[PDB]
């Protein structure tokens, strides 16, 4: 919750290191990048999103 | 380089899809919340009628 | 696919809620005149 001059650094250091390993294929996000996605949370977030234009497509 | 170029071009698309998906359910959320402000509408109107 | 078919049922939700809110913000609009006068 506090920012130093250490942490600033550190934080910055440790984005460019993870893109430039990203850049050589040399990590696997796999856990990472489908628990941003969650496809399970995208077909809930479709789902509701029908749910609701039936309701306003029903209430004329 | 020519090589480095294409592989950073096809980790951006990847990186685009990623923001696509952010941005839909970030329009479910404000759906939400614009629902809400609705009903509020609903009891104000009341207020204003009494 | 999955992501066109979201973008068009999202479209027409929006479009369909601002015209609903468009048309609730008229009928307020003519109720506080009515109240002032």
């Amino acid at each position: 919750n506090n920012v130093t001059l250490k942490n600033l650094t550190a934080f910055q250091l440790l984005s460019q290191r993870e893109n430039i390993c990203e850049l050589l294929n040399l990590v696997e996000s796999t856990e990472r990048h489908n628990s941003i996605i969650n496809p399970e949370r995208q077909r809930m977030s479709l789902e509701e999103m029908k749910k609701m234009l039936d309701a306003l497509k029903n209430e004329r | 380089l020519g090589k480095v170029s294409d592989k950073s071009r096809e980790i951006s698309e990847k990186y685009i899809e990623e923001s696509q998906a952010i941005i839909q359910e970030l329009v479910k959320l404000t759906m939400e919340k614009l629902e809400s402000k609705f009903t509020k509408l609903c009891d104000l109107e009341t207020q204003l009628e009494m």
